[PDB]
RNA sequence: UGCUGAAAGCAUCUAAGCACGAAACUUGCCCCGAGAUGAGUUCUCCCUGACCCUUUAAGGGUCCUGAAGGAACGUUGAAGA
RNA sequence: CGAUGUCGGCUCAUCACAUCCUGGGGCUGAAGUAGGUCCCAAGGGUAUGGCUGUUCGCCAUUUAAAGUGGUACGCGAGCUG
RNA sequence: GUGAAGAGGGAAACAACCCAGACCGCCAGCUAAGGUCCCAAAGUCAUGGUUAAGUGGGAAACGAUGUGGGAAGGCCCAGAC
């Protein structure tokens, strides 16, 4: 017979909230890079987006180590010549912190059609509540 | 504070009494009168969105006219939008008049300025001519290079070449008004303003110090 | 004050501090042995 | 270490309330309140107040050290109060005092008003003497650099606002 | 450039903490800007019929209706190849 | 080598900073004015002419200053020759 | 020795470097170099240290109370620093 193969019409997937207050922020993307993929469902099949909704949320209390606050610097070009415009970590934070965590996440997950899918269930806010209480998330301890 | 919608009626001169003539633009300002109020409640920002002028009613359409229409106001010629400052209030179907200028000392006048078509580089970005004899070969008006080699091999965004010049949205700041008539609804600033005759003009205080 | 590479104490009234990752030469008796970057 | 090691001698009706690091010390001049390191224990201990290292935390005997000083400093701040004498040398050098606000005029073009913070209260015996007085210790070390800092003490004559025990060295000129 | 301050019972602008500090940096000023596919918001306007078929689906078809509005056409413009 | 046009001028740039000006600052054999030297700083600015094919240079007269380099010693499907 | 005339895995990409030499097939196992947080298969393994510089992840003479370890030595509670 022939491997089982994921069929995205029938993955059913859940919805989790992470509180990501005080995390470090490479090693919780990490684990939302991992559960945005669907690693941890043994139907991972790699052309086919497995994975889960999650809400993390607290994003500008998020933690980074040595200092890294201050000399972790995000660069990007806009396309218009000397276009080199840099930012450092607490003026992403003060800015919009949210870009910090789906920065990190966005640069863990595979690049493509697919792993833009796999971003697009990446809710990040941050504050303490969420739009989605519809969707009841259940709370991811990670 | 706020601003008021008005008309550039064209321009002037104002003698003074010492003999000193001041090169107005007649800016005609009518009843400004609000349509909408927007609060951060339902929008998140506080602005007034203001009408002036009159349409014909054959000429409005229905959506526009159940707009006016909720607002208790005769229809106008269009739509704007001014951000409020805070301590300011204002009621929909309030009229606002030149009146609010007599103040102010000094406005910022922003309208659309005269279409020039597809303009040149020397029209457009005053790239200096080449020779006009001496040699030269089919190439007077034209802007020369556009870029290096083969590092970068590429021309550079926002490089200055020829296309559409005028018909936008430009704001010339820090006029002198120079006289508010609350009677003939007339508004003189000192200097040439944005657009041609006829042309709606916004103007508000100056931002500037 | 001086930026050299080598930082001494040129006085006795000299002394070296190191302030943000920078080995300094703090004099009081006379400025012009203040000096950086050693 | 040395410093850490000693005591801070509490006098009597001097108020030391330890909310875990946040410690409030409030006498006969004023309330005053820190908040100390993590890596710094403090024992009251009934009768003083006692400095030592949280275990777990390397550097926290240095940690102590600066915990002692500080809250010496604060008893000193609770009981006697610190004052800085500054001294204005020039000729046409002004101070007074309105209200808690510092007029100077040290030869500029324009009045100078240095508006001391809270806690801090100055006064002028002299037009050319600022003896400010206070709680906090860095507060008035704060302030009387910020006044000196106006005008610093020019080194060929000596003229600016020094520190009345600070001395000022000068040199001639090049030649003649 | 400092203030307080230890490690180093002194000293020390720094290790904890705190204050200044430039045309550079982020804003403030002007313009573009929701294809910002993360395609947002607000206000207003319009459409309130029947009936068959099947491999019963956000399925197909017939009749009756054709709104708000747009487009076309024309007279054109200090808008325009 | 079954072709990658090579100096200089023009037009049009663009980046680096080892900064010419403007901005901040330390030392001075810094009284002031004007400097010297070193650290920081790339925002914007940064000549016209005589001679010469000249880049360069010398000269004249300006200027806050007349920066140093990279970009096929930038730029001939853009011009000259 | 390899390439030339040698594919495959690794060194990001990389004839010649490291591993290894492809008769064909298999949605079978064990390994080499190299690796095991995510892109990306496999330890966010276990024990004991070290560095805080993003060192790791360019660069010397030379400079420096950075910091861990080792063997000695001068003075010292007839009180040293």
């Amino acid at each position: 017979m022939k491997t089982f193969t994921a069929k995205p019409e029938t993955v059913k997937r859940d919805w989790y909230v992470v509180d990501a207050t005080g995390k470090t922020l490479g090693r919780l993307a990490t684990e939302l890079a991992r559960r945005l993929r669907g690693k941890h469902k043994a139907e991972y099949t790699p052309h086919v987006d497995t994975g889960d909704y999650i809400i993390v949320l607290n994003a500008d209390k998020v933690a980074v180590t040595g200092n890294k606050r201050t000399d972790k610097v995000y660069y990007h070009h806009t396309g218009h010549i000397g276009g080199i415009k840099q930012a450092t970590f607490e003026e992403m934070i003060a800015r919009r912190p949210e870009r910090v965590i789906e920065i990190a996440v966005k640069g863990m997950l595979p690049k493509g059609p697919l792993g833009r899918a796999m971003f697009r269930k990446l809710k990040v806010y941050a504050g303490n509540e969420h739009n989605h209480a519809a969707q009841q998330p259940q709370v991811l301890d990670i | 504070m706020i601003g008021l919608v008005g008309k550039k009626v064209g321009m002037t001169r104002i003698f003074t009494e010492d003999g000193v003539s001041i090169p107005v633009t007649v800016i005609e300002v009518e009843a400004n009168r609000v349509t909408q109020v927007k609060d951060l409640a339902n929008d998140g920002y506080r602005a007034i969105q203001v009408t002036t002028g009159a349409k014909k009613a054959n000429r409005v359409t229905k959506p526009e006219a159940g707009h006016f229409a909720k607002a208790g106001v005769e229809a106008g010629r269009g739509l704007w939008e001014f951000r409020l400052a805070e301590g300011e209030e204002f009621t929909v179907g309030q009229s606002i008049s030149v009146e609010l200028f007599a103040d102010v000392k000094k406005v910022d006048v922003t309208g659309t300025s005269k279409g020039k078509g597809f303009a040149g580089t020397v029209k457009r970005w005053n790239f200096r001519t080449q020779d006009a004899t001496h040699g030269n070969s089919l190439s007077h008006r034209v802007p020369g290079s556009i870029g290096q080699n083969q590092t970068p091999g590429k021309v550079f965004k926002g490089k200055k070449m020829a296309g559409q010049m005028g018909n936008e949205r430009v704001t010339v700041q820090s006029l002198d008004v120079v006289r508010v008539d609350a009677e003939r609804n007339l508004l003189l600033v000192k200097g040439a303003v944005p657009g041609a005759t006829g042309s709606d003009l916004i103007v508000k205080p100056a931002v500037k110090a | 004050m001086k930026v050299r590479a080598s930082v001494k104490k040129l006085c006795r009234n000299c002394k070296i501090v190191k302030r943000d990752g920078v080995i300094r030469v703090i004099c009081s008796a006379e400025p012009k042995h203040k000096q950086r970057q050693g | 270490s040395r410093v850490a090691k000693a005591p801070v001698v509490v006098p009597a009706g001097v108020d030391v309330k330890i909310n875990g690091q946040v410690i409030t010390i409030k006498g006969k001049n004023g309330e005053l309140t820190r908040t100390l390191n993590d890596a710094v224990e403090v024992k009251h201990a009934d009768n003083t107040l006692t400095f030592g290292p949280r275990d777990g935390y390397a550097d926290g005997w240095a940690q102590a050290g600066t915990a002692r000083a500080l809250l010496n400093s604060m008893v000193i701040g609770v009981t006697e109060g610190f004052t800085k004498k500054l001294q204005l040398v020039g000729v046409g050098y002004r101070a007074a005092v309105k209200g808690n606000v510092i007029n100077l005029s040290l030869g500029f073009s324009h009045p100078v008003d240095h508006q001391l913070p809270a806690g801090i209260t100055a006064e002028c015996p002299t037009q050319t003497e600022i003896v400010l007085k206070g709680a906090d210790k860095q507060v008035i070390g704060q302030v009387a650099a910020d006044l000196r800092a106006y005008r610093r003490p020019e080194p060929y004559k000596g003229k600016g606002v020094r520190y009345a025990d600070e001395v000022v060295r000068t040199k001639e000129a090049k030649k003649k």
